[PDB]
RNA sequence: CCGGCCGGGAACUCAAAGGAGACUGCCAGUGAUAAACUGGAGGAAGGUGGGGAUGACGUCAAGUCAUCAUGGCCCUUACGACCAGGGCUACACACGUGCUACAAUGGCGCAUACAAAGAGAAGCGACCUCGCGAGAGCAAGCGGACCUCAUAAAGUGCGUCGUAGUCCGGAUUGGAGUCUGCAACUCGACUCCAUGAAGUCGGAAUCGCUAGUAAUCGUGGAUCAGAAUGCCACGGUGAAUAC
RNA sequence: AAGAACCUUACCUGGUCUUGACAUCCACGGAAGUUUUCAGAGAUGAGAAUGUGCCUUCGGGAACCGUGAGACAGGUGCUGC
């Protein structure tokens, strides 16, 4: 298949085409070094592209849409981890143990009432 | 209760609607100038009432002056209460 | 290219009657497409329960305008003809386009 | 470049140095700032004429330092010459612009006394 | 603290102070409305400003001018 | 060219369409819009329609 | 006090909206304050008719407003008069074409503002509470409905201090969401003061 | 036009309807051969999956007669009713709640990223022109997955500051645009140009929070002519620790 | 209080009350209305110009307007014990 983007965490769909030959990410046809290549906490999600181990061999095109950075990250690595499960369904039970096929549900809480946040409250006199 | 003051919100909004807002936006355009003034007295010869800032929402079956919801028309207690009853349509209990 | 736009408050009576009208431009013949679904515009209001000094207690509520397109391709004089009070239903508000 | 205050500037930017003069506010500031157009951290030494002249200019083509103490001064001397309440009330010290006096206001009232 | 389309004064209030000098000589003006700006034509006038039941008799000077009539009439009663 | 002439106000009930044998009032007309706003009465419900001469053929 | 309002919480679920329409911001207000004087005008004029709901549903233009009735002949009247007197008066409130039509309300003792009324009426008329919702929940039982739960409030038996007093009999899962229970309240203006009566009836789960 | 833009296509994201799924279903070990507990496979989710709505009989004669209804009592040429200016915004001070701080994990300047949820017709108002600017002029598109609010900020990348009382910005009347012109005097918010206070992490004490949580950063809405640092919602980054 | 510049909005001044701002009646008169002039801080007065259409089995009926007496209104007045 062409490897396009699937996968979800946050408020995150990935869009990311993956084609064999050599690495380098470009967005929006333009570079990542342009747009934010020395950029910190952007290695930190750089590496969950790279966690699925499936960039050694291919070139890759990232313009992913929803969401951060971070939540951009788990789309993409959780959509590189099912094109590796369509491609072919041997590497299931190691992706399974590193963790990677699990959709992260964790999603931000509502506001609530008589809370300033979600689970933030006012504070509290006792006279 | 408080007769008067549905009375005194009817008569702001019959002189507001109905008698004016042809002549107050007239001399209002004319009172903005571009290239002590005639217009700004002609506006405060016109009554008080009339302005549609002095209209305040009231509801409409007690006339409640805070509280008022603009779409549904009513003070929070007789839109909790129509709410309740089935009165608003479309309207349930919110529980994302 | 005549659009036709739905909106109801109750989605049981917004599917049956896109149902009634995609059936009627079917039995006419000509091209529709699908009942496609826009998004539901959800207005939540949040009014104070008590009638006095009570701040955190609050009830909430959602009206849900849910909303479908049928934009039927071909206009035809059969239809036009059929489509007076087609509808039939209080709650579903029904506005054409040409 | 000491035109009309107590401050001088010492190797440091000469919209500050006016800033910490008395009586003139940001805007005469950014307008010689404008004028000048090069970082105002370099040196003072050979402090320059042009700087001094079109500051001098600029502060006195706006409004001069001195007014202010003229304005608060004078308004509450000529109203209460006249006797008008509106000298006394700029008098007392509490701020009239509409602030809250009832638990603040702290920084024209000085520190608390019971 | 007011547009620059146009200056404020109460009608009532330009139409007593241009009989005041048309008159020439006038004794208080007394003036309930607060709310307008003094004009040059209003120094050398008496205008009484109403702060509830106390009534304040202010006398304009050329300082005066661009001020309302509300400020030289206090407003509340304090030690 | 059979009523050439477009004359706002005019009242026009197509037999055809499913405003037939309904009356009603045009109160406000949307000039800048550019497009005419009636609150046609479509299907036994009155609701405001954009609408235009080229758009619905005069009765 | 500390209970949510069953046809509230049921309005989707089970229950179904009295009044179905859709309006939009400029329309909703003036619908939803003719349908409050169109309900007040049918209360009152019909208040010997026994009135169990109005259901008000309108397609923009006309206005139709259904009537729950447990007695359809005293607001048919004779030959329709008294109908088209309310449908004349419901088109002069709402300023739009009105139709009434009447649905029957077989089983009055099942339905809640119908018994809720009913006692209401005999507390007014100086009937014993007590004797009242007995009468009420045995005659519910009896009909058919699998629980009823009956409230009153306030001022009982012409006594100084108030007392809310509720008589249970069956189920009343008013927890449950698919239980098809119609809660209404009457209001009683006794010469000693306000009775309120609250009528809960669990008819079976949905 | 290298802009899905455009033929096309419906394949994905998506929208919103209907279903599937998770029940200790399966396996082991324990227990009493029971309920059940502890692990494991599968699975997206595993043992209330996360959160919401749901507050039993009653308690405090708890709160609301001022939302409305209401028993009794009182006023009815006044305790009714209209108007204009005032007060609810005052201030010797003392408590409870939130904002911004006390910098360098930060300021300032430039360039560049990635969102969600709302609202909108006497409204949202692009675009272009003119303003340091709040804004003004002209004004298309829109009753909305279309147009508008509305180039998110934290993030980054280069400089620069390396005590500066810093952009931390408090402080009377000045110079202005807007709202409504009853009308910004008392008493609006706003780039305001006003002067650059206090504070160098806070005594006794005391409060919130167990994971997308705290913390931090912005965005929207109701109320509303204008008037949030409040309230109600929304997402971005994202801990520490439970012996 | 999900919004005190006026309004909201009770509490000091100027006017008003047996129909009151707000409903229902009864009598009389006038279409309702719109444009203005003077006085006043102002609902308030004192005036002019036009509109008697609409309709009644015209022995004149309207939504209304104003006045005149009584029932009545009106109360964000008290007691959440």
């Amino acid at each position: 298949n062409q490897y396009y983007g699937t996968g979800r965490r946050k408020s995150s769909a990935a869009r990311v085409f993956i084609k064999p030959g050599n690495g380098k990410i470009v967005i929006n046809q333009r570079s990542l070094e342009q747009y934010f290549g020395r950029e910190t906490a952007r290695m930190v999600v750089r590496q969950p592209l790279e966690l699925v181990d499936m960039v050694e061999k291919l070139d890759l095109y990232i313009t992913v849409k929803g969401g951060g950075i971070s939540g951009q990250a788990g789309a993409i690595r959780h959509g590189i981890t099912r094109a590796l499960m369509e491609y072919d369904e041997s590497l299931r039970s190691e992706l399974r143990k590193a963790g990677f096929v699990t959709r992260d549900a964790r999603q931000v809480e509502r506001k609530k009432v008589g809370l300033r946040k979600a689970r933030r409250r006012p504070q509290f006199s006792k006279r | 209760a408080k007769q008067s003051m549905k009375a005194r919100e009817v008569k702001r909004v019959a002189l507001a609607d109905k008698y004016f807002a042809k002549r107050a936006e007239l001399k209002a355009i004319i009172s903005d100038v571009n290239a002590r003034w005639n217009a700004v007295l002609k506006l405060q010869t016109l009554p008080r009432d009339s302005s549609p800032s002095r209209q305040r929402n009231r509801c409409r079956q007690t006339g409640r002056p805070h509280g008022f919801l603009r779409k549904f028309g009513l003070s929070r207690i007789k839109v909790r209460e129509a709410a309740m009853r089935g009165e608003i349509p479309g309207l349930k209990k919110a529980s994302w | 290219r005549i659009r036709i736009r739905l909106k109801a408050f109750d989605h049981r009576l917004i599917d049956q009657a896109t149902a009634e009208i995609v059936e009627t431009a079917k039995r006419t013949g000509a091209q529709v497409r699908g009942p496609i679904p826009l998004p539901t515009r959800k207005e939540r209001f949040t009014v104070l329960i008590s009638p006095h000094v009570n701040k955190d207690a609050r009830d909430q509520y959602e009206i849900r305008t849910h909303l479908r397109l049928v934009d039927i391709v071909e206009p035809t004089e059969k239809t036009v003809d059929a489509l007076m009070r087609l509808d039939l239903a209080a709650g579903v508000d029904v506005q054409i386009s040409l | 470049a000491r035109i009309a205050g107590i401050n001088i500037p010492d190797h440091k930017h000469a919209v500050i140095a006016l800033t910490s003069i008395y009586g003139v506010g940001k805007t005469r500031s950014k307008a010689i700032l404008a004028a000048a157009g090069i970082a105002e951290d370099v040196k003072i030494s050979e402090l320059s004429e042009g700087q001094i002249d079109t500051l001098r200019d600029e502060v006195a083509k706006f409004v001069v330092e001195g007014d202010l103490r003229r304005e608060i001064s004078m308004s509450i001397k000529r109203l209460m010459d006249l006797g008008c309440y509106r000298g006394l009330r700029h008098r007392r010290g509490l701020p009239v612009r509409g602030q809250r006096t009832k638990t603040n206001a702290r920084t024209r009232k000085g520190p608390r006394k019971p | 603290r007011s547009l620059k389309k146009g200056p404020f004064i109460d009608l009532h209030l330009l139409k007593k102070v241009e009989k005041a000098v048309e008159s020439g000589d006038k004794k208080p003006l007394r003036t309930w409305s607060r709310r307008s700006t003094i004009f040059p034509n209003m120094i050398g006038l008496t205008i009484a400003v109403h702060n509830g039941r106390q009534h304040v008799p202010v006398f304009v000077t050329d300082e005066m001018v661009g001020h309302k009539l509300g400020e030289f009439a206090p407003t509340r009663t304090y030690r | 060219r059979p009523k050439t002439l477009f004359e706002p106000g005019e009242m026009v009930r197509v037999n055809d369409g499913p405003f037939a044998d309904f009356n009603g009032v045009v109160e406000e007309v949307d000039y800048e819009k550019s497009r005419l706003k009636v609150s046609v009465s479509i299907f036994g419900r009155a609701t405001p329609v954009e609408l235009d001469f080229s758009q619905v053929e005069k009765a | 006090g500390q209970k949510v309002h069953p046809n509230g919480i049921r309005l989707g679920i089970v229950k179904p909206w009295n009044s179905t329409w859709f309006a939009n911001t400029k329309e909703f207000a003036d619908n939803l304050d003719s349908d409050f004087k169109v309900r007040q005008y049918l209360t009152k004029e019909l208040a010997k008719a026994s009135v169990s709901r109005i259901v008000i549903e309108r397609p923009a233009k006309s206005i139709r407003v259904t009537i729950h009735t447990a007695r359809p002949g005293i607001v048919i009247g004779k030959k329709g008069e008294d109908v088209e007197k309310l449908r004349k008066v419901v088109a002069d409130i709402a300023g739009v074409p009105a139709q009434i039509n009447i649905a029957e309300v077989r089983k009055p003792e099942l339905d809640a503002k119908l018994v809720a009324d009913s006692i209401t009426s005999q507390l007014e008329r100086r009937v014993m509470f007590r004797r009242a919702m007995k009468r009420a929940v045995q005659n519910a039982m009896r009909l058919g409905a699998k629980g009823i739960k009956v409230e009153v409030s306030g001022r009982l038996g012409g006594a100084e201090i108030a007392r809310t007093e509720w008589y249970r009999e069956g189920r009343v899962p008013l927890h449950t969401l698919r239980a098809d229970i119609d809660y209404n309240t009457s209001e009683a203006h006794t010469t000693y003061g306000v009775i309120g009566v609250k009528v809960w009836i669990f008819k079976g789960e949905i």
